[PDB]
RNA sequence: AUAAGGGAAGUCGGCAAAAUAGAUCCGUAACUUCGGGAAAAGGAUUGGCUCUAAGGGUUGGGCACGUUGCGGCGUGCGGUUAACAACCAACUUAGAACUGGUACGGACAGGGGGAAUCUGACUGUCUAAUUAAAACAUAGCAUU
RNA sequence: UACCUGGUUGAUUCUGCCAGUAGUCAUAUGCUUGUCUCAAAGAUUAAGCCAUGCAUGUCUAAGUAUAAGCAAUUAUACAGCGAAACUGCGAAUGGCUCAUUAAAUCAGUUAUCGUUUAUUUGAUAGUUACAUGGAUAACCGUGGUAAUUCUAGAGCUAAUACAUGCUGAAAAUCCCGACUUCGGAAGGGAUGUAUUUAUUAGAUUAAAAACCAAUGCCCUUCGGGGCUUUCUGGUGAUUCAUAAUAACUUCUCGAAUCGCACGGCCUUGCGCCGGCGAUGGUUCAUUCAAAUUUCUGCCCUAUCAACUUUCGACGGCUGGGUAUUGGCCAGCCGUGGUGACAACGGGUAACGGAGGGUUAGGGCUCGACCCCGGAGAAGGAGCCUGAGAAACGGCUACUACA
RNA sequence: ACUGGCUGGGCUGGGCCUUUCCUUCUGGAGAACCGCAUGCCGGUGUGUCGGGGAACCAGGACUUUUACUCUGAACAAAUUAGAUCGCUUAAAGAAGGCCUAUGCUUGAAUACAUUAGCAUGGAAUAAUAGAAUAGGACG
């Protein structure tokens, strides 16, 4: 089958070499697996040594991690949006290493809801049409809270707009092809604002 | 080649089993274990080759079978089972134990121990380090692992192993002034005194001997094995590793047959 | 070396794991626990240079902030091409001896190695380099020393 | 204008008809006056639709004084935006996916080719109304 | 044993080749042939074609026994020896051959901080239970086809085959907090290991202060004198070893297995506890290795002087794939790489080396062949099982033979 | 063959002074030369005595760079050279030997390769580098 080696190819002289031996067992290659966004489907390969390896074909959830704060929760994936290597990949929606992607960002804002107790992004007061209270089973719970917000501190204008839409740009830091799990972090500081002027011009 | 060997060739089985050439075509291929294959005592060649209990192949696994002979200890039953330095041979029927240990010449040889010696070991240690759980161990030359050693004991000393519970009982820092016997190279078997050590970055130091008799020689760190400080804890065998030379081995030799008859 | 600008490509780079977005700054002098910039010293008697730790440049193939160990023979030569983005050409002469006719012949190698940004180097002169890992079809070596010129 | 199977067996003779044909990318011999032969010979691709990338123009640039109905000049200087920002404008080229009764220079337009012999070097000219040729002319060469 | 003689001329001294002389683990052939010790042998021309037979199987006290099996007669669950068949392991080692191959194989010397590893050896894993559920072979019985180590449908029964499955402990760490006197707290969840991602620690190795913010405290005459301080391994070199936190997974492992001995406690219940082996099992180490990899070294030929990038040729970057590195492959962007110190191409009656033959010294020539490395099973390609094969005494297809 | 001697003459090597001699810091253990008192017949164990570190070991920094030669390390068995032992001799083989033993004892050496790579000593011969627009050395 598909074959690896350095045999077939041309020294750098420029000189061709001469055929040596038939193909081997080892310096062999598999098909390109593509990953798609969808309902979950994975495949099991039996490997060298008798390992495993998961081939994912189509996902639509895994892990991300917010990197300031330092929670991580699983959430879905909505649509890719930039890749550096080829824009076909960006086009048929097919995730890979390095893939920015948007995902739902409603796990992410419960968190900080209950971990400060201070609202996050919310421009619905002009409609109004969500607005509920609930009583708070404690006074104590505001000077915990009191002091976390104001010692970590706020967050920066950048990430909280993306909040208000309900989508966060991320980059997939696993590889899907190989351990058959979509993982990545949110993208901020200065990286986020490399994307973003790279993403509409 | 398409997977590992199983067979070895006789007229290319290390040189130091002493094999006659001739009557088969074939060697004993020692099995996998604590030894590495090119420098271990299979124990078909021990029994047979040089003890002479045993006539053939046939009747060599017949005394193993009725777990007669045993080694550190512990009864082993299979006939090319790869003894190595420092390993002890037990036989209870017959009442002696021994030491595999190499004389002048660079080969093991047959050596009586008493029954009060013929309990502990010893071995040089190959790396130390922290394992799961955070648990600090070190393995020896012949693939023992001990957790919770003496946090002074460091890589490259020599260690005294009780061989009934597998304890470190006391240990021989690695240093100028200590006792050593080399177990490779050129000068294989000797017995000398560390003098001093030069080291080079990248790999590959090298150590300086000086014998009993005022001779020097040097070898690589990794064929140094320290068996003691001064008066060598484990019992040396006959010549003490001198390393005489050609000339006085015929004077010595027409001296002790002339002497005796 | 003279570098433009250090990111002028498709996608981000930066090291890796070195955590950059932190809400609380605490300073440290560790190079890559506080933030700052990382990097490591080679050994065998290599000092780092000054370039390397205060620049910005990003190389993941540079001993100095980089991913590569340097370990096998070490080996001298003088350059020859320079025409290549982070590589140089190096030539190494020798003699070799004819036995039959009791004398020697001239003969020489080409080597390819890789050069970091750390690091200035011009046509004809000597350098010092160590092997590492294939990092390329024909490049197995990496530049640590750049001799003085005459 | 079209024809099953055969494909010049017709005839003084392939006379008449058929076949080839645009553009893009590959490939190309003997011979030679080294300019040619050459479009040699011989192969592949071509619609519709939804997208991606490249090739341009114009106007804006910091202080310190003086004139003047937020500024145009007088200047005194400094700096080279690790080239940014707004607005404006036609066409030409390359690449990918999906789609069909595998069709797409869809009509029109549009070279058959190869191996040799005889003869005039070539472009050019003539028997208006039966002969356009190997005949005439030509540069070059020689004589009076 | 560092050696020479015949032949051009009427005769002479030379250059010069032809011929003679000796060896060969170097093959053939002619004539002849009594004994002892040793024993090469279808390599050369055809890696041309092959009738018949053989060359790979395997059971211990210890995985499964209702043989209309044998043998005894202590075993009313089984119990001695034990065909058949299921299950586990091996069949990838040996043995044969030299077609291809000219920096390729190979030799000596390095690297793996760039990977996989059955087996052997040494350590090591507290989260209905007095025992869970359906199938199948041997066997009985009924058949098909000229034909093969072809197989059908019907009826019984096993597992170390296949598939499920049980906090027996506390402490500590981290979140939510029922409830106030505002200074800590009822009780609630998670917390082994493997898998995947993000974050934190992994210290230095000469010393004396003086300030801002404010708290475990000791002594104490209440004016306070004040404040000594606990760990941290390794390499020439790392983001190493190892540990901690937030989460994740068609998701693992942590024993429903087997044989010998016949023992000890008292609340005497067909109760509790207890020894040595076999076979398995997660991670680290070791062993037999395997795959890639650094430096230098090969015969003749210029009537072979420029070569490499159509459709990767040299390098940069982001990924894909592989046990892992890598232009090994996919996209985007640069214009390089080798050569008179002989590249590139053609010849080889060419597998490489240890080494054989012949000798003053220096050399010339041969090496298919008992040892080591590589490749192949008529010619090409593809793949299953497995720790390990691109296997041919394994399978599928085309070509050529039969 | 043993032993001593020659103001024995030579050969190989190590120390000092001649303008030259030999880098440097930290630590280890500790001597020689010194005096202190305590004890025998002008020398000596004296002791957690001190002025004191010859040499040695471990660690850090500095030193123009190659070729060449010396000594080491690492590297295969068989083969070549070669030591030992009367297979009845020999080509071979790795065996055997001793009184008599219900036992004892030994051998299976050593050299060579040789190009490339890794260390060490030497500093002749052949190349190479340094202060001239001082961009030089030292405190
Ligand atoms: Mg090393
Ligand atoms: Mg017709
Ligand atoms: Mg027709
Ligand atoms: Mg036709
Ligand atoms: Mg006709
Ligand atoms: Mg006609
Ligand atoms: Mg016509
Ligand atoms: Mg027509
Ligand atoms: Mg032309
Ligand atoms: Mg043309
Ligand atoms: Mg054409
Ligand atoms: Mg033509
Ligand atoms: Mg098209
Ligand atoms: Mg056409
Ligand atoms: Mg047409
Ligand atoms: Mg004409
Ligand atoms: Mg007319
Ligand atoms: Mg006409
Ligand atoms: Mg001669
Ligand atoms: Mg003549
Ligand atoms: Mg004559
Ligand atoms: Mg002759
Ligand atoms: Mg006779
Ligand atoms: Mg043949
Ligand atoms: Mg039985
Ligand atoms: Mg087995
Ligand atoms: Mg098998
Ligand atoms: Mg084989
Ligand atoms: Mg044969
Ligand atoms: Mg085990
Ligand atoms: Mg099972
Ligand atoms: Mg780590
Ligand atoms: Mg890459
Ligand atoms: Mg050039
Ligand atoms: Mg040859
Ligand atoms: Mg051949
Ligand atoms: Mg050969
Ligand atoms: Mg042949
Ligand atoms: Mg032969
Ligand atoms: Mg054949
Ligand atoms: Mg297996
Ligand atoms: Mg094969
Ligand atoms: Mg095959
Ligand atoms: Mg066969
Ligand atoms: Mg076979
Ligand atoms: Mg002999
Ligand atoms: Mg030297």
């Amino acid at each position: 089958g598909i074959s690896r080696d350095s045999r077939h190819k041309r020294s750098h002289t420029g000189a061709k070499r001469a055929f040596y031996r038939k193909k081997r067992a080892f310096e062999l290659g598999r098909q390109p697996a593509n990953t798609r966004i969808g309902p979950k489907r994975i495949h099991i390969v039996r490997t060298r040594g008798g390992n495993h390896k998961y081939r994912a074909l189509r996902l639509d959830s895994g892990n991300f991690a917010w990197g300031s704060e330092g929670c991580t929760r699983k959430t879905r994936i909505i649509g890719v949006v930039y890749h550096p290597s080829n824009n076909e990949l960006v086009r048929t929606n097919t995730l890979t290493k390095s893939a920015v992607v948007q995902i739902d960002a409603a796990p992410f804002r419960q968190w900080y809801e209950a971990h400060y107790g201070q609202p996050l992004g919310r421009r619905r007061q002009q409609k109004q049409g969500q607005v509920v209270e609930e009583v708070k089973k404690s006074k104590s719970v505001e000077k915990k809270q009191a002091a976390r917000f104001a010692a970590h501190g706020k967050v920066d204008p950048a990430l909280e707009k993306q909040f208000e839409a309900g989508r966060l740009y991320a980059i997939i830091s696993s590889r899907p092809g190989q351990s058959g799990r979509a993982d990545g972090y949110i993208l901020e500081g200065e990286e986020l604002a490399f994307y973003q002027r790279k993403l509409h011009k | 080649a398409r997977g590992p060997k199983k067979h070895q060739k006789r007229l290319s089985a290390p040189s130091h089993w002493l094999l006659d050439k001739l009557s088969g075509a074939y060697a004993p291929r020692p099995s996998t274990g604590p030894h590495k294959l090119r420098d271990c005592m299979p124990l078909i060649v021990f029994v047979r080759n040089r003890l002479k209990y045993a006539l053939n192949y046939r009747e060599t696994k017949a005394i193993m079978m009725q777990r007669l002979v045993k080694v550190d200890g512990k009864v082993r039953t299979d006939i090319t089972y790869p003894a190595g330095f420092m390993d002890v041979i037990t036989i209870e029927k017959t009442g002696e134990n021994f030491r595999l240990i190499y004389d002048t010449k660079g080969r093991f040889t047959v050596h009586r121990i008493t029954d009060e010696e013929a309990k502990y070991k010893l071995g040089k240690v190959k790396r130390v380090q922290l394992g799961r759980g955070g648990v600090p161990f070190l393995v020896t030359h012949d693939a023992r692992t001990i957790r919770y050693p003496d946090p002074l004991i460091k890589v490259n000393d020599t260690v005294k192993i009780d061989l009934e519970t597998g304890k470190i009982t006391d240990f021989i820092k690695f240093d100028t002034g200590a006792l050593a016997m080399i177990t490779g190279g050129r000068n294989m078997g000797r017995v000398g005194v560390i003098t001093h050590r030069e080291r080079h970055d990248g790999g590959f130091g090298i150590v300086h001997l000086k014998d009993a008799l005022d001779n020097t020689f040097a070898t690589r760190e990794s064929n140094v094995f320290v068996i003691g400080s001064e008066k060598p804890w484990i019992s040396l065998p006959k010549g003490k590793g001198v390393k005489l030379t050609i000339a006085e081995e015929r004077d010595q030799r027409r001296a002790r047959a002339l002497a005796a008859a | 070396a003279t570098e433009l600008t250090v990111q002028s490509e498709r996608a981000f780079l930066k090291q890796p794991h070195i955590f950059l977005n932190s809400k609380v700054k605490v300073k440290s002098t560790r190079p890559g626990k506080g933030g700052r910039r990382w990097y490591k010293d080679v050994g065998l008697g290599f000092k780092t240079p000054k370039t390397a730790i205060e620049g910005h440049y990003i190389d993941k193939k540079c001993p100095f902030t980089g991913m590569v160990s340097i370990r096998g023979r070490i080996l001298t030569g003088r350059v020859v091409s320079t025409k290549m983005h982070r590589t140089i050409i190096i030539r190494r002469e020798y003699l070799h001896y004819i036995p039959k006719y009791n004398r020697y012949e001239k003969r020489h190698k080409n080597l390819a190695a890789h050069v970091s940004p750390a690091f200035r180097v011009e046509e004809g002169d000597m350098v010092v380099v160590g092997q590492c890992r294939p990092l390329s079809k024909t490049v197995r070596f990496n530049v640590l020393r750049v001799l003085p010129r005459t």
